[PDB]
């Protein structure tokens, strides 16, 4: 019910406060501390984050420099993950604190990847006297300025409905009795800024209704404004020490609000412009995080040959899910290429799935080179360890793949691959006349395991380019109608099934059905019908064979229905009763899942309303009640538009669309504590 | 300027069946077509509120009670046709005859949509942006209504009309108006 | 219900309660109350040592000790009996038990529950995990 | 800060088309004179900056009518100021 508080946001930022107060203490148990760190997480939700970041200037402050915490770490990743789809420096500095940090270890690394996403001793100078009596006087000269302005009347005594200033002069028309309060402020900064810098002389010449000169005549360059950065926490520290004394007897500078800076600052910006007249002044993201990661991972593999000969071990494994977490979360693209280099000699499961993220994020040339030599070494010993090869086989066909999106040393490993995990060397193969030659072999060998891996490049090449694909799916398709490997077979027969050939492939396709058609039936027969088990691994094979085969059909149908809108209506009655088929069948048909029997019916039933649909909604009623002799026994713009063996076709396409009809259609509290 | 608003006449809403029409759009850029509710106000942009449901042509998103990317952007002369079936409360945009898709691989751009008072076809123009209506007078007049939406069902809009639909667009002049009574911001009261 | 704990436990309070009894009375300090209970590897806090005596003068009686006894090992297995509970249903002991090996396990247990409440028990919730499966008895 | 409200009070000659303003009963410097054959709308322009912003006032002054008798042709006679539901404030 809390949620949209913008009709109050400071009784909220004070209940919220004084919860995580109460969040640690002596007086309390295990109990009554788990209601509220219940009770916290149950606020930090249902509320704008524009709120939230009131506590969370306080909690970077205390916790993420220490490995109570998780009450802190808890309440952390609940809200860094609740805006990812000012406190963002902090936010950064508490990112490198953690990892100055770096059971609790695991506590961590969980809501760090969420949120990866003197003055009175100093000398005074001589012009330091002559400053602090013209910053003194130049106050004086902006104040009475700003009051005039809104109507300020003079008056002896300072009232406030009467808007009275009696300091309305200036600082040499002040005694020691009206100039005392500008004395130690501007004594006292002008020390903090010569103990900070020691920089207290003239080096430039000088610049009621008292008015403030154009001081804002020079910005701040890159040494000013870092010197107006030390001018506010050096007032912020002073004055924080002053309210850290005087209530024993605390908000900081860069962590501070956006609001609570914006007034801070003006006492600063206006001190370093009072301080650079007379010559007086006092003159001394992500990448950051990919420094520090190559500096770990110069360190990493140093201790990676350390071992190899033979605390942060935990923190490379802290490190490297949080490498995961922020390639997955996204000068500087070669300082990732750079460790990208440096952690594949490491190499040479946990940092190869983040191998894989950084791959798929996308010098090292030679040392793809090498791995090339270490890929065709390890090939030598294939045709002949294992373990880092394989890993690699992967890494480098997911690099082969991004990349898309040494040469001859790539060209060395085809034919190695050539020449002998038979899939694996199939996977990333695919990823000339020499091409033609074995590409009439193949379609020979159709017309009759390296004949599997043979093909997947193959596809790969006529892809990087007409009628030479056509040949291709049509080797392809007897090769399937003879007949597993079948499943990465088909993963690149949807990859190029767009470019007569179609006509083709559809005098050879209607036979591939009516083929699996017979093998339905016989099933159906088998279903008629231990014996009960073979029918169905029978049908499970079946439609094992089907998966394949319906998925090369939804892609020519995707330009068969682009040029005819005949074949298609075989095409569409063949596959109608597959459908029929479809409705133990699917049973079977579940498990070889872990669909393509509806999406066939989606675009068959187009075509065969292509080919009076009262009869048609008669006939859908006799079979939702054979019918074929039951059969036998707008539209002016429609008939405008249908004029533009009726027995049997309307009795065909009713039942198919009553199938597709048929398709698209307490316990008592104390027995819980029984039954558990 | 701002963006002109265009729609046929509030007797032409629609209360059931299923329903089409085309779209050419001649140069691309910011255009705007869809359905709307009939008590649609000509103050705000089209599909800002809660009386339209409209795809964008510009980058390729939906606009209802704000925005959500779907499907492809526009090249200089395709056809977006638009088709709305009030028997399923769905509404389902194709694209020179192919149909768009979600994100999530889902055609029907919006479900569960409230039939209420009734829909009727909306357009919008941005500046420079050149485009007609074909909203299916003559149905040989239409190009990729035979390839989808002919056996699905859908009947054109204007399938038997002896005359064209009447539009009406929203105009840029100001004119006076009494304030209503239920306006947010101003009230006023005769003492 | 002080019968949650079994015998050889109350043998050894009592074997630890006569070991710091006062004069054989039964009777004990608040403080050796303390002592007693790290003498039994129990270390608590005076947290939860102070709000047990004012739910009961200083005088700590072996009943009014024992019923302290039982609410602080009442709690305790209150909750780690749960997932040895799921360890049961799943073959491995993770948390994947499949929905099909449910359906007869639950109607023999001898709560007498027909199909229909083990029916309702499932449609008011593919293997489904432990926690969901704490989660929707306990309710 | 003006802790008082500037009154505007306008006077519109109809047998001359002689536009004059008043400020606080004091005659502004500024002057109209229109064409024979017009009409006018009585206008105020306002960027508002308050809780309550203006009052329209349909009052006479000490020998003028209202603007009651000017837009109603049954009562061009009666100098009591009116206010019927036809009047009402556009925008």
């Amino acid at each position: 019910l809390f949620a949209g508080t913008e009709h109050r946001a400071i009784m909220v930022d004070s209940m919220l406060h004084t919860v995580y107060r109460l969040s640690r203490g002596r007086s309390l148990t295990k109990a009554q501390r788990d209601v509220i760190e219940d009770c916290l997480m149950a606020l930090c939700r249902y509320i704008r984050p524009s709120m939230l970041q009131h506590l969370l200037r306080r909690l970077v402050f205390d916790v993420p420099i220490l490995n109570k915490m998780p009450l802190k770490l808890l309440t952390n990743h609940y809200e860094r993950c609740w805006k990812y789809y000012a406190n963002f420096g902090v936010t950064s500095e508490e990112e490198l604190h953690l990892t100055r940090k770096l059971l609790a270890h695991k506590k961590y690394d969980q809501e760090l990847y969420r949120m990866a996403m003197e003055t009175l001793n100093v000398i005074i100078p001589e012009k330091l006297d002559s400053f602090i009596n013209k910053f003194a006087e130049y106050t004086h000269e902006k104040w009475a300025f700003d009051k005039i302005q809104n109507n300020w009347s003079y008056g002896e005594n300072v009232d406030e409905e009467l808007k009275t200033h009696p300091m309305l002069r200036p600082y040499k028309t002040f005694s020691e009795k009206d100039k005392e309060i500008y004395r130690w402020p501007i004594k006292e900064s002008l020390k903090a800024m010569i103990a900070w810098e020691w920089t207290i002389e003239k080096a430039r010449e000088g610049e009621y209704n008292p008015q403030p000169p154009d001081l804002s005549g020079v910005t701040l360059s890159r040494e000013l404004q870092a010197m107006a950065e030390q001018l506010a926490e050096n007032y912020h520290n002073t004055w924080g020490r002053k309210k850290k004394q005087e209530l024993e007897a605390l908000v900081p500078y860069d962590t501070l609000t956006a609001k609570e800076k914006a007034r801070d600052r003006e006492k600063a910006q206006e001190l370093l412009k009072f301080l650079q007249m007379n010559g007086y002044a006092v003159t001394r993201i992500e990448k950051r995080f990919a420094f520090g990661f190559l500096q770990q991972l110069l360190r990493w593999m140093d201790i990676s040959q350390e071992f190899i000969a033979h605390k942060f071990f935990a923190k490379i494994l802290l490190p490297l899910i949080n490498q995961y977490f922020t390639n997955h979360c996204l000068l500087g693209s070669g300082g990732h290429a750079s460790n990208k280099e440096k952690e594949m000699i490491t190499s040479l499961l946990v940092r190869h799935r983040v191998s894989l993220f950084g791959t798929d994020a996308p010098t090292t040339l030679f040392q793809h080179i090498a791995q090339h030599q270490f890929g065709d070494d390890v090939i030598l010993d294939d045709v002949q360890l294992c373990s880092i090869y394989s890993l690699g086989t992967t890494k480098n066909t997911y690099v082969e793949k991004l990349r898309p999106a040494a040469a001859a040393m790539p060209v060395a490993f085809l034919e190695p691959q050539l020449n002998e995990t038979k899939s694996p060397r199939e996977r990333a193969i695919l990823g000339v006349i020499e091409i033609t030659l074995p590409m009439l072999c193949s379609y020979l060998p159709r017309w009759w395991p390296p004949a599997l891996p043979a093909g997947a490049p193959p596809p790969c090449t006529a892809v990087t380019s007409l009628g030479n694909i056509l040949r291709i799916i049509v080797n392809n398709l007897g090769i399937d109608e003879a007949t597993v490997f079948a499943q990465p077979i088909v993963s690149r027969a949807r990859p190029e099934l767009l470019h007569i050939p179609t006509i083709g492939r559809l005098r050879k396709r209607a036979g591939k059905v009516v083929a699996e058609e017979e093998q339905l039936r016989l099933e159906a027969k088998a279903e008629a019908e231990r014996d009960e088990f073979s029918v169905l691994c029978r049908d499970l094979y079946a439609l094992y064979p089907l998966l394949i085969r319906y998925v090369d059909n939804n892609r020519a149908h995707w330009l068969t229905e682009p040029n005819a809108n005949f074949r298609m209506v075989g095409e569409i009655f063949i596959y109608w009763s597959k459908s029929h088929n479809f409705k133990q069948n699917f049973v079977v048909q579940n498990e070889i899942n872990n669909t393509l029997k509806k999406m066939l019916p989606i675009g068959l039933n187009m075509c065969a309303p292509t080919d009076m649909l009262a009869k048609t909604r008669y006939a859908l009623k006799d079979t939702d009640e054979l019918q074929n002799n039951l059969h036998l026994q707008l539209r002016w713009q429609m008939a405008l538009y249908r004029g533009l063996e009726k027995i049997v076709r309307r009795v065909q396409e009713v039942s198919a669309v009553l199938y597709h009809l048929e398709q698209t259609e307490l316990l008592s509290k104390q027995r819980r504590r029984a039954v558990v | 300027d701002r963006v002109r608003i265009f729609r046929a006449e509030k007797s032409y809403t629609v209360q059931s069946g299923r329903w089409y029409f085309e779209f050419e759009a001649v140069t691309t850029g910011e255009m705007r077509v869809g359905w709307a509710r009939p008590e649609l106000r000509p103050d705000v942009e089209l599909g800002a509120d809660e009386l339209a449901y409209v795809f964008n042509g510009h980058r390729g998103q939906r606009w209802h009670l704000g925005s959500e990317p779907f499907g492809r952007p526009w090249q200089s002369g395709d056809v977006v046709g638009c088709m709305i079936d009030l028997t399923e409360n769905t509404i389902i945009f194709t694209l020179n005859g192919e149909v768009l898709m979600s994100d999530s691989g889902s055609e029907t751009a919006f479900r569960e949509i409230e039939i209420g008072d009734g829909f009727l076809p909306v357009c919008s123009l941005g500046p420079g942006q050149v485009g007609h209506l074909n909203l299916g007078q003559d149905v040989s007049s239409l190009r990729f209504f035979a390839i989808c939406g002919l056996q699905e069902g859908f009947e054109p809009f204007a399938i038997n009309m002896q005359r064209p639909v009447t539009t009406w667009f929203s105009k840029s002049l100001p004119q006076f108006e009494p304030v209503p009574p239920e306006h947010p911001h101003y009230e006023v009261a005769r003492m | 219900m002080a019968d949650q704990l079994t015998e050889e436990q109350i043998a050894e309070f009592k074997e630890a309660f006569s070991l710091f009894d006062k004069d054989g009375d039964g009777t004990i300090t608040t403080k050796a109350l303390g002592t007693v209970m790290r003498s039994l590897g129990q270390n608590p806090t005076e947290a939860e040592l102070q709000d047990m005596i004012n739910e009961v003068n200083g005088t700590i009686d072996f009943p009014a000790f024992l019923t302290m006894m039982a609410r602080k090992m009442k709690d305790t297995d209150s909750e780690e009996e749960i997932r040895e509970a799921f360890r049961v249903f799943d073959k491995d002991g993770n948390g994947y038990i499949s929905a099909a090996a449910l359906r007869h396990v639950m109607t023999n247990l001898g709560e007498k529950l027909t199909d229909e409440e083990v029916d309702e028990m499932i449609r008011e919730a593919g293997q489904v995990n432990y926690e969901a499966f704490v989660q929707m008895m306990t309710a | 800060i003006s802790h008082t409200d500037l009154v505007i009070g306008c006077l519109v000659d109809l047998a001359t088309g002689l536009m004059t303003f008043t400020a606080n009963g004091k005659e502004s410097n500024t002057f109209f004179q229109v064409e024979p054959n017009t009409k006018l709308f009585p206008a105020v322009f306002v960027l508002p900056t308050h809780q309550n912003v203006i009052q329209f006032e349909l009052g006479k002054q000490k020998n003028i009518m209202p603007l009651s008798a000017a837009m109603f042709l049954s009562e061009r006679k009666n100098p009591a100021p009116q206010c019927p539901p036809r009047l009402e404030v556009q925008m």
